[PDB]
């Protein structure tokens, strides 16, 4: 775990800190590490409340905290499975996927987004102009 | 008429999806996942398929006029076999002529629901006495138009499969074209049921999202729509088994396609994955075309692909904000962002990333909802602010968060 990890990961714990001390509420935990970058599971969490053991009032202290995300940091590596996720709908073999294709795939699988939000994508990753996408490739151009 | 009117409403959808392909013209829509398989006929036998189809229709315990079955079954049938989206409609307004209601019974006390798996009612009995509000949840199967379609699909198909040579297989295209047609047709009209769900829906799919069923083609395409419309609120997903919703309020019941653990399932379809899983399973008993095999591919990492993709996406999925850039300035509305109430935050760095994710997380802490937030918000010189009557400075950075 790198010191420069520990500095942001300090920082997101200075906020949603309850009693302004070091204590973070057990629910919000979830949230925090939702925005650090680790989506755990419903039960994957209640492991970190067991693992981390838990008896009431507090005990989800800053050290507890970035436990976790070590663990879960180890277990969980997300650009492949962001292209894990994409190749499903490859069924070509190759690299691309139609455009259509992408298009029905991030209508269903993103839920606050929006029709024209959804056109846009769809042009920015047509790059050649012909209706096929480079999957990776579209990943390369929202990591940006 | 109320189902051309649901009708042109999925001819929209079907032809935003066909946008890059461009594939849709007039009378010929594609049903998104249903490939368009027509070949040749004899001419005569779509007869032998009319009458058939008429005979079957009036000599059936079905609400149709005595003399209307010759008319009948020559539209359906035309309409199937050509892939006319015309006829497919006209077909549909004339069977609501009919006194076949293609809407829910419980006009507005009824929660639209949708099953794509194997005991739907065991789940709806859980789901109907669950509800504290007086709501009761419908499901395709209580659309008295919906079915009868749906019987009459079901003879065409019967009429291909137990007239046809498979040994012959040229005939066999003809049966493989009849059979994707008729498919095209249940697609369609799940599309028609699904343009007509309000508030919450309620989504039964045991063991994780099904990839090509008619929920991922055709339901949820027309579910998103209606979300951005604002006239569906959550999408609940029941994709565990039905004791972890037993004694549950009806709020808390299912969760979202796109939380982490949700499973994908598909049936088998590989060239070569087949095989594998053929000798590494033909070792216990087997697997059957349909076999649902369980996918390790996360529908959480696309929605987490967004995340840190488009700025504020969190605030939309977390907290059910629509924050855009304006004039200058962040304006916030309550997501999908159509309705009035309007906030800002500025921030004093814009487009730095960093500033956004302090900003977000700032947000998800202090407030649970839009409603809770003041009417300006201020990221300026490591300060953040609010003007609400009165300004004050609620956290301060260095190295920490420092309220007051």
């Amino acid at each position: 775990l790198t010191e420069e990890q520990i500095a942001e990961f300090k920082e997101a714990f200075s906020l949603f800190d309850k009693d302004g001390d070091g204590t973070i509420t057990t629910k919000e935990l979830g949230t925090v590490m939702r925005s650090l970058g680790q989506n755990p599971t419903e039960a994957e969490l209640q492991d970190m409340i067991n693992e981390v053991d838990a008896d009431g009032n507090g005990t989800i202290d800053f050290p507890e905290f970035l436990t976790m995300m070590a663990r879960k940091m180890k277990d969980t590596d997300s650009e492949e499975e962001i292209r894990e996720a994409f190749r499903v709908f490859d069924k070509d073999g190759n690299g691309y996927i139609s455009a259509a294709e992408l298009r029905h795939v991030m209508t269903n699988l993103g839920e606050k987004l929006t029709d024209e939000e959804v056109d846009q994508m769809i042009r920015e990753a047509d790059i050649d102009g012909d209706g096929q996408v480079n999957y990776e490739e579209f990943v390369q151009m929202m990591t940006a | 008429s109320l189902v051309a009117a649901r009708a042109e409403k999925v001819a929209n959808l079907y032809r935003w999806l066909d946008t890059d392909n461009d594939v849709a013209t007039d009378k010929y829509v594609p049903v998104p996942g249903f490939e368009r398989v027509d070949v040749d006929v004899s001419d005569e036998v779509k007869q032998r398929m009319i009458q058939s189809m008429s005979g079957y229709i009036e000599h059936t315990d079905n609400q149709v006029p005595k003399d209307q079955a010759e008319a009948l079954a020559t539209l359906f049938v035309e309409s199937t076999l050509d892939y006319d989206w015309d006829k497919r409609v006209e077909f549909l307004t004339k069977l609501e002529s009919y006194g076949y209601s293609f809407e829910a019974p419980h006009a507005e006390k009824s929660i639209v629901s949708f099953w794509s798996g194997k005991n739907f009612k065991q789940y709806r009995d859980i789901l109907d006495n669950a509800q504290t509000d007086g709501k009761k949840v419908v499901y395709d199967i209580d659309v008295k138009g919906n079915a009868f379609a749906i019987d009459l699909n079901k003879h065409l198909m019967r009429w291909g499969g137990l007239f046809l040579d498979p040994d012959n297989a040229e005939q066999n295209q003809l049966k493989s074209s009849i059979d994707a047609a008729t498919f095209s047709n249940t697609g369609f009209w799940s599309s028609v049921y699904a343009t007509g769900a309000q508030n919450d829906v309620y989504v039964i799919a045991e063991g994780g999202v099904r990839l090509g069923n008619y929920f991922w083609n055709v339901e949820l395409p027309a579910l998103r729509q209606l979300q951005r419309e604002g006239l569906v609120g959550e999408i609940r997903l029941l994709d565990k088994p039905v004791s972890e919703y037993k004694d549950l309020p009806a709020d808390q019941i299912g969760r979202r396609l796109t939380d982490a653990g949700v499973a994908v399932k598909v049936r088998f379809d590989a060239l070569s994955h087949e095989r594998q899983a053929e000798l590494l399973a033909d070792n216990p008993d087997g697997y059957k075309a349909d076999t649902l095999v369980e996918l390790d591919v996360k529908l959480s990492a696309i929605d987490s692909m967004l995340r840190e993709s488009l700025p504020f996406y969190s605030l939309r999925t977390e907290r059910n904000l629509l924050v855009q850039e304006g004039e200058e300035g962040f304006e916030v509305r309550s997501w999908p962002g159509i309705d009035g109430k309007s906030k800002t935050i500025l921030l004093d760095n814009p487009e730095d990333a960093a500033q956004q994710k302090s900003i977000e997380r700032f947000i998800l802490a202090n407030f649970d909802n839009f409603e809770q937030m003041p009417d300006e918000l201020f990221l300026v010189d490591n300060k953040v602010l609010s003007h609400h009557d009165g300004r004050t400075r609620i956290i301060a950075q260095k190295e920490d968060g420092a309220w007051t």
